[PDB]
C-alpha cells in the first residue's frame, strides 16, 4: 500500500487532486481511496488532503499519517507546515516552487523535486490552478501512476498540455 | 486541561497566528497616508494597529493578506506585495 | 460489502454521490432536505439531479429545519409517495419527535444516516452518537461498513421498509466523513435492475378525496398497548425481511452485505471482536495481521441494529473464548455503549457465560488507529486467559488532559 | 476609531463577512453586553476550544434557540438583579435567524424581551458549504440550489425578515451592511439602547460562497446598495422613518457580473430574461422604499 498526502489552501482545491489521483490509479488497475481532512475548508487557511494506493481493495479507515509521498502546491506553506513530517526515508517531496530542490532545505532523508508549476499554469492554461497540473509532476517523480491516465481522468471530469508540460519538467 | 464547561478565556485566539495564510501581504506606504482611519475599520481580522502620531501599522503575525485594506484605501496609500 | 470480483464494473466516485445516486435510481417520489456537515454532498447531488431534471415523478424540497424535512415526509408518505432524505448529529436529534411519530405512523420514510457527534460541545466528526440515541423510536436502523454497502443499503431499505408485514421507516447508516466524502472504487447502483428488484410502493391506504380516510387517531388505553405490539411486531417480520432482500439482492446484483450480522474468520475465533460501520474495515486488515501470526482473532459484524438480531448473535458466539464489543457510543450514567449493553442482554439467560468487555471509542471522530485495534486486542486476549479486569472503559482518553 | 471587542486569530476565511459584521456590531454594541451566537461560521470559526476570539461574555447553545438563550439571559439578569445597562445581544446568521430560529426569535419579540438580534445575512449556509436559505435572492446558485438543465438557481425570492420583525410589534428594526460600517455601527447602538426586542439586520457579502475575491468584500456590499437590492432603512413602530436615498442607481448586471453564483445568468439561454426578472426586484425596491 501507497499513501500520499496533499498540501494547500482552502480554495486551491487539494480534494481535486486527491480524488483525481485515486481516478487515475484506478485506471491504471490500482485500487484506490482519497478523502479530504475531515473539517471545514476556510479560504487561505492551510488544508490537506489525502490518496492510497492499492494492489487490493482498500478497507482501511484511518487517518494517513505517514505517506510515502507528499505534494505540496503552495511554496509558502513551508514556513508554518511540516510537509516532511512522517514521511518514509525513501519518499518523495514534490515542491510547486521556483527554486531548486537545495535552496529550500527540509530537514528530511526523502527526495526533494521542484517544478514551477504555477508558471506552467499561467502560461498554458492562463489561470493559476496547480492542483491538476501537479499531478503530472506526481507522475513524472515517482512513476506510481501513468501520465496519460491523470490526463484521462481530468479531461473525463472535465489542462493535459499544462499536465505534460509538468511531468518533463519534474 | 478540560474544564468543567469548558469555558474559554477571552481574547484567546491569539495563540493562533494567522499570518501564515498569506499569498499576499499589505504594506503602507506612509507618504500617501491621509490618516483616514479606514483601514482599521476595515480588517477583518484586527490586524490594523493604531499609532500615536495618528499612522496606522499592521501586525503581521495575523493578517491574512486579504487585500481589503488595500482595496478601500482612498489614497492608494496601501500596496500588495506576493508573500 | 465491495466485492473484488466486480472491478471491471467500478467507478471512483464520492460515497456521497454513490447514494444519492442510489437514491436516484430507487425512485423516490418527494425528497425532502435540510443541510449539516457531513450530509451535505448527498443532498447536493440530489439537487443537481433535481436541476438537470434527472428525477422523474418527483418533488424536491429545501425545507427551514429538519423538523420539516421529516415533517413533509409524512405527510407525502401518506399520500402513497416514495420518500427520501438524509441527516446526520444534531439534525437527527432535532427530529426526534418525528421520528416517533413517523413509526408509530407506519409510513415507510427512508434516510441515509452519515452518522456525526452529538453537542455539547459541538464536533463534526464521526461517532454514532446521533442514531444509537434514536433507539426507541422504531426506525430500522442499518450500518453500513462501505461505499458499496451505504449506496446498496438505500434499495434494500426502502424494500424492507415498504413491505406490508413491516412498514416502519429506516435508517440505513454510514460514518460522516469516513464513508461520506471518501472517493473509493464502488459498482454504481444499477436502473434496469433495481426497477426489477425494487416494486413501486403500493399502499393499500392513502390520502385520497375519493376514498376518505383519517390518519392519525387519538389511542385511549384501550387499544395503546395493540399499537406497541403491532411495531414490535412488525420488527419481529423485519428480522427475515432483511436476511430475504439481502439474499435476493445477492442473486440480482451479485453483490451479497450479509443480512442481519456478518462474521469474519469468526468460526474457530477464541477472541471475537464486535462492532458497527466502517470500523469493521480496519478490524479486517488487522485481523488479517493476526490471523498471518496464527492467532485466532475474528470480527462478528453487527449489520442490523434494529432489529436487534439476539438469536443470530446468540449463535455465533457460541464458540468464543472472549468477546470485545466496540461502540462508537455511550450512554452516559453506564460507562456503557449501547452494543455492548445489549449483547450481555441478549447472551444473559443463556448458557454460555464467556467474558464479555466493551471499550468505547472514536467519540468525536478521534482516529481509530491499526495501534489502537492491537492494543484492545491484547488486552482482550489477556481477558480471555485470565479474566475482566475492567468491564468497560475509554479506549483512547488522553489523561493529560484529563 | 470605537474599540471592538473581537480579537485576531480567528479561523475567517480571508476577507470574511461574518467577521466584519460582529466586528462593527460590537463597536456599537461596547463591552457591557453579553452575546449569544447559534451556530454557524461565526460561532465556528471564533471559538475552536481552547480558544475564543470574544473579549465579551460569549455563549453559544445550538443552530435554532438563539432567541430562546437571549430570552432566559435577560430574565437572569433580571431575576438576579444584575441587568443595570448591559446589553443581551443575539447574532447570527441568515440560517440561523430567517429559516430554522424564527420559532426562537419570534416568541422573544412577541414576549417583549429588552434583547438586540443582529442578523449577518450572507444569503445562503455558509458553514456547511453554502447552501440555500431563505436569506438566498432570486437566480442565486447555491450547492442546494444549482443551475442545471432545468433550472437557473434558488427559484424563490428573498423572504423579508426585517418586515416579518416589524409584524412582531419590534420598536426598531433597521436594514444596515458591512459596506456601511459606520452606518451599521449607529443602528446597532442605537437597536442596543432602546428597551424592548429589536432587531438589525445586516447585508454580508461572502466572498467564498457568492465568489468574489476576498478583497472586495466591501466593494460588493456598496455595490448592493447603488444598484437598489439592499435598501437602508429604519423602521421606528413600525414605519419606515429613515431611507438612504440612491441618487445615481446602478444596473443590477454590474452587481451580479461580479459573483460566481450569478455567472450561470450570463452563460445560459434566456439569462438576460432573468437579469430583468432581477432588475424590476429592484425597480420595485426604488418604488416601495422611495430611494
Ligand atoms: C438542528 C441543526 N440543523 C442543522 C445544522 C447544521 N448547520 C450548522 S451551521 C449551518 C449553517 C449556518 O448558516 P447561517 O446561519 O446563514 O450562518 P453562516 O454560516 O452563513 O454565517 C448549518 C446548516 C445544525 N447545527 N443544527
Ligand atoms: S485607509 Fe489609506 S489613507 Fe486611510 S489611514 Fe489607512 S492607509 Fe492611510
Ligand atoms: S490585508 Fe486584510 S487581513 Fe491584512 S491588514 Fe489588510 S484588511 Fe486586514
Ligand atoms: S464562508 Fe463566508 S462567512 Fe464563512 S468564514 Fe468564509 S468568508 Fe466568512
Ligand atoms: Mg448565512
Amino acid at each position: 500500500m501507497k499513501e500520499i498526502r496533499i498540501h494547500g489552501r482552502g480554495g486551491q482545491g487539494s480534494v481535486t487532486a486527491a480524488e483525481m489521483l485515486s481516478v487515475a490509479a484506478f485506471e491504471d488497475g490500482k485500487f484506490s481511496q482519497a478523502f479530504p481532512a475531515f473539517g471545514v475548508e476556510r479560504r487561505g487557511a492551510p488544508v490537506q488532503a489525502f490518496t492510497r494506493l492499492s494492489d487490493s481493495p482498500i478497507r482501511l479507515r484511518s487517518q494517513i499519517y505517514t505517506p510515502d509521498y507528499v505534494i505540496v502546491q503552495d511554496a509558502t506553506l513551508l514556513e508554518t507546515v511540516n510537509v516532511a513530517s512522517g514521511i518514509k526515508d525513501d519518499g518523495i517531496i514534490i515542491i510547486n516552487t521556483k527554486e531548486k530542490p537545495e535552496d529550500l532545505k527540509l530537514d528530511t532523508k526523502a527526495r526533494v523535486m521542484t517544478v514551477d508549476a504555477t508558471k506552467v499554469a499561467m502560461d498554458i492554461i492562463g489561470l493559476p490552478i496547480v492542483n491538476t497540473v501537479l499531478l503530472g509532476a506526481f507522475a513524472g517523480a515517482t512513476g506510481e501512476i501513468n501520465v496519460e491516465s491523470i490526463k484521462k481522468a481530468v479531461k473525463d471530469r472535465f489542462n493535459a498540455q499544462a499536465i505534460q508540460k509538468a511531468y518533463e519538467l519534474i | 486541561a478540560v474544564p468543567i464547561g469548558g469555558t474559554c478565556e477571552p481574547g484567546s485566539t491569539l495563540a493562533n497566528k494567522t499570518g501564515g495564510w498569506r499569498n499576499f501581504r499589505p504594506v503602507y506606504i506612509y507618504e500617501k497616508c491621509t490618516k483616514c482611519g479606514i483601514c482599521q475599520i476595515v480588517c477583518p481580522d484586527m490586524s490594523v494597529l493604531p499609532r500615536e502620531d495618528g499612522f496606522f501599522e499592521y501586525n503581521y503575525d495575523y493578517c491574512k493578506g486579504c487585500g481589503i485594506c488595500a482595496n478601500e484605501c482612498p489614497a492608494d496609500a496601501i500596496e500588495m506585495i506576493l508573500e | 460489502p465491495l466485492n473484488s470480483a466486480d472491478k471491471a464494473k467500478m467507478v471512483v466516485v464520492e460515497g456521497s454521490y454513490a447514494v444519492a445516486h442510489a437514491a436516484k435510481v430507487s425512485r423516490p417520489n418527494v425528497i425532502s432536505a435540510y443541510p449539516i456537515t457531513p450530509q451535505t454532498h448527498i443532498v447536493e447531488d440530489l439537487s443537481q439531479f433535481m436541476a438537470d431534471g434527472e428525477i422523474p415523478n418527483c418533488e424536491y424540497i429545501n425545507v427551514e429545519s429538519e423538523f420539516s424535512a421529516i415533517s413533509a415526509l409524512v405527510g407525502a408518505s401518506a399520500v402513497g409517495a416514495r420518500t427520501y432524505s438524509a441527516t446526520t448529529s444534531q439534525g437527527l436529534l432535532l427530529m426526534h419527535e418525528v421520528l416517533f411519530n413517523a413509526a408509530g405512523m407506519r409510513l415507510p420514510i427512508v434516510m441515509t444516516v452519515a452518522n456525526r457527534a452529538v453537542s455539547a460541545p459541538i464536533n463534526i466528526w464521526n461517532d454514532h452518537q446521533d442514531s444509537i440515541a434514536q433507539r426507541d423510536t422504531g426506525w430500522l436502523q442499518l450500518y453500513a461498513e462501505d461505499v458499496q454497502e451505504a449506496a446498496d443499503m438505500v434499495p434494500q431499505i426502502f424494500k424492507i421498509a415498504e413491505d406490508k408485514d413491516v412498514l416502519l421507516p429506516g435508517m440505513a447508516c454510514m460514518d460522516g466523513f469516513i464513508l461520506s466524502h471518501v472517493y473509493e472504487p464502488v459498482v454504481l447502483l444499477e436502473q434496469d435492475l433495481t426497477d426489477e428488484f425494487l416494486p413501486k410502493y403500493e399502499p393499500e391506504y392513502v390520502l385520497d378525496p375519493k376514498n376518505p380516510l383519517t390518519f392519525g387517531a387519538f389511542a385511549d388505553p384501550s387499544t395503546y398497548t395493540e399499537f406497541r405490539y403491532l411495531q414490535e411486531k412488525a420488527m419481529q417480520a423485519a428480522l427475515p425481511k432483511i436476511e430475504a432482500v439481502s439474499k435476493e439482492f445477492a442473486e440480482i446484483y451479485g453483490r451479497d452485505h450479509g443480512g442481519l450480522i456478518d462474521g469474519y474468520q469468526l468460526e474457530d475465533a477464541e477472541v471475537v471482536i464486535m462492532a458497527m460501520g466502517s470500523l469493521v474495515g480496519t478490524l479486517k486488515d488487522v485481523v488479517d495481521r493476526y490471523r498471518a501470526k496464527g492467532e485466532k482473532i475474528g470480527i462478528l459484524k453487527v449489520r442490523s441494529f434494529r432489529p436487534f438480531p439476539k438469536m443470530q448473535i446468540r449463535k455465533a458466539l457460541a464458540n468464543a473464548n472472549a468477546v470485545v464489543v466496540l461502540d462508537k457510543n455511550i450512554s452516559i450514567g453506564t460507562n456503557e455503549g449501547a452494543l455492548f449493553t445489549e449483547t450481555k442482554a441478549c447472551m444473559y439467560n443463556s448458557r454460555c457465560d464467556i467474558p464479555i468487555i466493551g471499550y468505547t471509542l472514536n467519540h468525536g471522530g478521534r482516529d481509530v488507529s491499526v495501534q489502537l485495534v492491537e492494543k484492545i486486542i491484547e488486552e482482550t486476549k489477556k481477558v480471555a486467559k485470565s479474566g475482566i479486569t475492567v468491564e468497560s472503559q475509554f479506549a483512547d482518553v488522553k489523561e493529560e488532559l484529563l | 476609531a470605537p474599540k471592538t471587542y473581537l480579537s485576531p486569530g480567528h479561523r475567517g476565511c480571508a476577507g470574511c463577512c461574518d467577521a466584519l459584521a460582529s466586528k462593527f456590531m460590537l463597536m456599537g454594541a461596547g463591552p457591557d453586553t453579553i452575546v449569544i451566537n447559534p451556530t454557524g461560521c461565526l460561532e465556528v470559526m471564533t471559538t475552536p476550544f481552547p480558544e475564543s476570539a470574544w473579549q465579551v461574555p460569549w455563549i453559544h447553545s445550538l443552530f435554532e434557540n438563539g432567541g430562546a438563550v437571549a430570552s432566559g439571559v435577560e430574565a437572569a439578569l433580571k431575576a438576579l438583579g444584575r441587568k443595570g445597562n448591559t446589553r443581551v445581544i443575539g447574532v447570527g446568521g441568515d440560517g440561523s435567524t430567517m429559516d430554522i430560529g424564527i420559532r426562537s426569535l419570534s416568541g422573544a419579540f412577541e414576549r417583549g424581551h429588552d434583547i438586540t438580534y443582529v442578523c449577518v445575512d450572507n444569503e445562503a449556509y455558509m458553514n456547511t458549504g453554502i447552501q440555500r436559505s431563505s436569506g438566498t435572492p432570486f437566480d442565486a446558485s447555491t450547492t442546494t440550489s444549482p443551475a442545471g438543465k432545468v433550472s437557473f438557481g434558488n427559484p424563490r425570492p428573498k423572504k423579508d425578515m426585517p418586515a416579518i420583525m416589524a409584524a412582531h410589534g419590534s420598536p426598531y428594526v433597521a436594514t444596515t451592511s458591512i459596506g456601511f460600517p459606520r452606518d451599521m455601527m449607529r443602528k446597532v447602538k442605537k437597536a442596543t439602547e432602546i428597551v424592548g426586542p429589536t432587531y438589525i439586520h445586516s447585508h454580508a457579502p461572502c466572498p467564498t460562497g457568492w465568489g468574489f475575491d476576498g478583497s472586495k468584500t466591501i466593494e460588493i456590499a456598496k455595490l448592493a446598495v447603488e444598484t437598489c437590492l439592499w435598501p437602508m432603512y429604519e423602521m421606528e413602530n413600525g414605519e419606515i422613518t429613515q431611507v438612504r436615498k440612491v441618487k445615481d442607481s446602478r444596473p443590477v448586471e454590474e452587481y451580479l457580473r461580479a459573483q460566481k453564483r450569478f455567472k450561470h445568468l450570463f452563460t445560459m439561454e434566456g439569462g438576460e430574461e432573468e437579469i430583468a426578472k432581477i432588475q424590476a426586484a429592484a425597480d420595485w425596491n426604488i418604488k416601495h422604499y422611495g430611494l
